[PDB]
């Protein structure tokens, strides 16, 4: 229950990690359990180094999508004007 | 409004001139009694009664016809007009409300300790007093025709 919180909590969000640094957590040697991360993450897997692509992750804008709710909250909003009146 | 009037018979004077039968409606009729030269025709005069009939259809599209005259052709387009003035000079409009809401509320600030002086709300008015309800009227017409944007603009 800690060592996939190492997976969980190193990304989101650094911009990369060398490899043997985090071999230094996950301990072993070169162990199956960071192959097993390769594909659960996923995520990438980069020649001696590793990466948060892309990007850091999945580019929140969010354009339009909140002015559906900034006008939906705004509906309510006057309802409770409407119930003073 | 209007009125209505009937001649009575001059030389039927020496005979009974005091009708009528179900006396309801003369009894509205001759009412007020509002002032002189009203009475002044009761002799020689009677009054004849007046009610409206519908006709409601006719009366309901003309009913509609007015009020949607203050509407819309298409409904979106002097609305979106008002959506063009939401931002104008409408900033410049709620500056005209903050002058309205400073001005007059440091003087009825006064107003809480001057009612300790005259103890209490005896005459008076000042005024000077009140006039925060329009205020408060004027800037909700403001944020709901403002609402309307997110609304529109939007889809």
């Amino acid at each position: 229950t800690i060592r996939d919180e190492i997976a969980g909590c190193i990304e989101k969000a650094y911009e990369k990690i060398l490899f043997t640094e985090a071999t230094r957590i996950l301990f072993f040697n070169t162990p199956k359990k960071m192959t097993d991360y390769a594909k659960k993450r996923g995520w990438v897997l980069g020649p001696n180094n590793y990466y948060s692509f892309a990007s850091q992750q999945q580019k929140p804008e969010d354009t339009t999508i909140p002015s559906t709710e900034l006008a939906k909250q705004v509906i309510e909003y006057a309802r409770q004007l409407e119930m003073i009146v | 409004v209007i009125d209505a009037f009937r001649l009575i018979n001059a030389n039927m004077m020496v005979l009974g001139h005091e009708p009528r039968q179900t006396t309801s409606n003369l009894g509205h009729l001759n009412k007020p009694s509002i002032q002189a030269l009203i009475h002044g025709l009761n002799r020689h005069y009677y009054s004849i009664t007046i009610n409206y009939r519908k006709n409601e259809l006719e009366q309901k599209m003309l009913l509609n016809l007015h009020k949607k005259s203050w509407m819309e052709g298409l409904t979106l387009q002097d609305y979106s007009e008002h959506c063009k003035h939401n931002e104008s000079v409408v900033k410049e409009m709620l500056e005209l409300a903050k002058n309205y809401n400073k001005a007059v509320e440091e003087e009825d600030k006064m107003t809480p300790e001057q009612l300790a002086i005259k103890n209490v709300g005896k005459q008076d008015p000042k005024r000077h007093l009140e006039e925060h309800v329009d205020v408060l009227m004027t800037s909700n017409i403001v944020q709901c025709l403002a609402a309307m944007l997110d609304t529109v603009v939007f889809k």
